[PDB]
């Protein structure tokens, strides 16, 4: 239930062939919610957990998100963090899943950055009102959108319709839970940048390269 | 059969814990009454039917605490040491307070014997009605009830923290979440009696008589601390 | 051809099916047709024009078409007249000659959803 | 093992209301012969052996009832709060007349005893044969088996009135109707001995001679209320 608990747990694991956690260590979206759990003085202590992980060797210095997916789906890890979409490949695998709550930090929760997947129209296209027929008759409808939550989840769709189903879903739940613990991106054109500023840092102090405390300095500039 | 219908029941098979519970709740109802004397003569048997009415008011108590019971197994199915502890709990007091509900709704049928006209029995076989002992007489039974519905509150809490493990939906985990305020504030309200007994602010009998009221203003006092928690 | 008229809420791939086997064992073909409005439909048709051969209906409407000379009188012998209930047959009477073969009794109920609604008003 | 071949039976799988029911009627049947006191000395034992007949006849009764009961969720497999009500109700009654019955049955095996001439021991021991103590004897008795066929009937009636939710076809219908019809017509018997009791028409023990030997006549007076419903 909570992040500081996962040391312990590892140690207990590592003794049986078997690591706690594996998660894409590369890309900042998965990390996020560990740096912004507390908040500044919340993003220097969520990072340093983070370092101090790989600094005690209970996570690898380069987890992508492959070596996470597998390992989970072979059996090798007790957990990973990812999002609706992962879920259909750990049932075509032989492993017994849940979905559940990230774990604490510092007490309070971590904040996990909430995406809501979106369709827009390319401006330099000559079939605008084509794909504007195929995303609202075709694709955003019941029918349409079973169709691709069949295939890889796509988690709490959009459609007032699908309500009832979504609430069926245990796993639908424990990612509701997470997005109220976190919240929706601004979808302002400095994203990109931030992104990037995010995506650097993590990898430095994770390498071994840039201290914590720089890290921040560098990507608040 | 069931109470809602979004809920998928978990506890359709039976188990050991149900089964040693069931077993236990039928030797409580059961000692209750077959732990009178057996009738060697008529006049016997004329005071042993008069015990009908304070038994008839002490199984329906333990059969609605069976009930729900029977409602909590069925949903989550569990069977772990916590709910095996937290299970043991509930029926150890049960099982403590079994005689001594024999006891009160023998005192209370002969209280509302007199009240209403039908006997003109007297009440000094139970002791002496003392501020002391009608105090305790409080403070014992509502201990009881407001520890059966704290058990109630905790075991459904224990399901709650185990939401993920049981693959709860949205529905059910709602359920849950609104079972432990039921329970909770159904809790409340001899805790508010107990607590108002043991502090005692008149000295006398006034005290005793807004600790038995709360009970009878069950519905709007439990109805009170949920609008609290909803306004804000 | 042998042509039938019966509602479309009703079992006319299944009526079809017994109308394959007596192709089988005769070799006249038994197609079956469901045509808007056939209740107000038939009398018109099968008055003027040839119409089907066997008509389907609930039995409050031949009367109507027994007054109209639209139907021929049914002569069933006695070992099959006894395999379907008495009852039934009053049902298929106008003017003490047999209109009709009953098939069976209708009457509309309460269909629920057990799972919205387990004890139904 | 089934009375009808064109009955399905939905409670085949075992549930808490029928663990719970078995518990009960085991411990009703059990604590009848072990509520006796433990035989210190070979006077006491055979003291206690002449307690068998009126323990065999106590038996009986109660299994008598539990074939029913199993006969009952055997059918409906019916889980519900009124069934558990219900269900509850009787068990009650059943409680309340165990120690009941053990002194009945043991009064009437001195009677019988007496008639035979296998015995010849005091009925002083059971107080005064009065005109009053023999009238509530018919009373309490049958009160007692009019409630349990009274509540068989509003069980049966309960699974008539769920024919639709239990899918019940028009042979399993039928007999819901029949089992009905059964058991108000085996309740009306104590209902009648009780009627002409409370009234007392002779004033004198000619009223309990009437009483009883309804009891005699149950199988014929049974045909009577069911032939006057037939003719119209
Ligand atoms: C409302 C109207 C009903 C009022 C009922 C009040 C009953 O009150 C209660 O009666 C029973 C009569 O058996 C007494 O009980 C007494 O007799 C029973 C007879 O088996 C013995 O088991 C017991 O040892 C003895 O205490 C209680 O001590 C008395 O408190
Ligand atoms: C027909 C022939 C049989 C006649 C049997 C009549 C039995 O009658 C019954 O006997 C038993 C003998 O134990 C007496 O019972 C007595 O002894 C038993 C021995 O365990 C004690 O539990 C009980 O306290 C005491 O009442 C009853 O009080 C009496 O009413
Ligand atoms: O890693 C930063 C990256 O995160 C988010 O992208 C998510 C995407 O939203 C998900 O659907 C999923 O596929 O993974 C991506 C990260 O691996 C932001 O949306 C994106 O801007 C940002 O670059
Ligand atoms: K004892």
């Amino acid at each position: 239930k909570t992040w500081e608990e996962i040391p312990a747990l590892d140690k207990e694991l590592k003794a049986k062939g078997k690591s706690a956690l594996m998660f894409n260590l590369q890309e900042p979206y998965f990390t996020w919610p560990l740096i912004a759990a507390d908040g500044n003085a919340g993003a220097k202590a969520g990072l340093t957990f983070l370092v101090d992980l790989i600094k005690n060797k209970h996570m690898n210095a380069d987890t992508d998100y492959s070596i996470a997916e597998a390992a989970f789906n072979k059996g090798e890890t007790a957990m990973t963090i990812n999002g609706p979409w992962a879920w259909s490949n750990i049932d075509t695998s032989k492993v017994n899943y849940g979905v559940t709550v990230l774990p604490t930090f510092k007490g309070q929760p971590s904040k996990p950055f909430v995406g809501v997947l979106s369709a827009g129209i390319n401006a330099a296209s000559p079939n605008k009102e084509l794909a504007k027929e195929f995303l609202e008759n075709y694709l955003l409808t019941d029918e349409g959108l079973e169709a691709v939550n069949k295939d890889k989840p796509l988690g709490a769709v959009a459609l007032k319709s699908y309500e009832e189903e979504l609430a069926k879903d245990p796993r639908i739940a424990a990612t509701m839970e997470n997005a109220q613990k976190g919240e929706i991106m601004p979808n302002i054109p400095q994203m990109s940048a931030f992104w990037y500023a995010v995506r650097t840092a993590v990898i430095n102090a994770a390498s071994g390269r840039q201290t914590v405390d720089e890290a921040l300095k560098d990507a608040q500039t | 059969v069931g109470l809602n219908p979004n809920f998928s029941f978990r506890g359709k098979q039976q188990t050991r814990i149900e089964t040693f519970s069931d077993a236990v709740f039928a030797l409580a109802i059961a000692l209750l009454v077959l732990s009178s004397t057996i009738p060697e003569t008529f006049e016997d048997l004329w005071a042993s039917m008069r015990d009908v009415i304070p038994f008839a008011i002490c199984v329906a108590l333990i059969i609605v605490i069976w009930y729900q019971h029977y409602i909590f197994f069925l949903k989550y199915g569990l069977q772990d040491k916590v709910t095996i502890l937290l299970n043991t709990i509930l029926l150890f007091v049960l099982l403590v307070y079994v005689y001594p509900l024999k006891f009160l709704a023998r005192f209370l049928s002969e209280i509302y014997g007199g009240i209403f006209g039908i006997i003109e029995t007297d009440l000094s076989r139970f002791g002496e009605y003392s501020h002391q002992n009608l105090k305790l007489l409080m403070v014992n039974y509502g201990l009881g009830a407001f520890a059966i519905f704290l058990v109630f509150s905790l075991m459904y809490w224990r399901a709650y923290k185990m939401k993920s493990l049981l693959d709860l939906n949205s529905y059910e985990i709602f359920d849950t979440k609104s079972s432990i305020i039921a329970n909770l504030l159904m809790c409340s309200v001899p805790l508010l009696s107990l607590i108002i007994t043991l502090i005692d602010p008149w000295g006398n009998f006034r005290t005793t008589i807004l600790s038995g009221f709360l009970y009878f203003l069950y519905v709007p006092i439990m109805i009170v601390f949920g609008r609290i928690t909803s306004k804000k | 051809k042998l042509v039938i008229w019966i509602n479309g809420d009703k079992g006319y791939n299944g009526l079809a099916e017994v109308g394959k086997k007596f192709e089988k064992d005769t070799g006249i073909k038994v197609t079956v047709e469901h045509p808007d409005k056939l209740e107000e439909k038939f009398p018109q048709v099968a008055a003027t024009g040839d119409g089907p051969d066997i008509i389907f209906w609930a039995h409050d409407r031949f009367g109507g078409y027994a007054q109209s000379g639209l139907l021929a009188e049914i002569t069933p012998d006695k070992a099959f007249q006894d395999k379907l209930y008495p009852f039934t047959w009053d049902a298929v009477r106008y003017n003490g000659k047999l209109i009709a073969y009953p098939i069976a009794v209708e009457a509309l109920s309460l269909i629920y959803n057990k799972d919205l609604l387990p004890n139904p008003p």
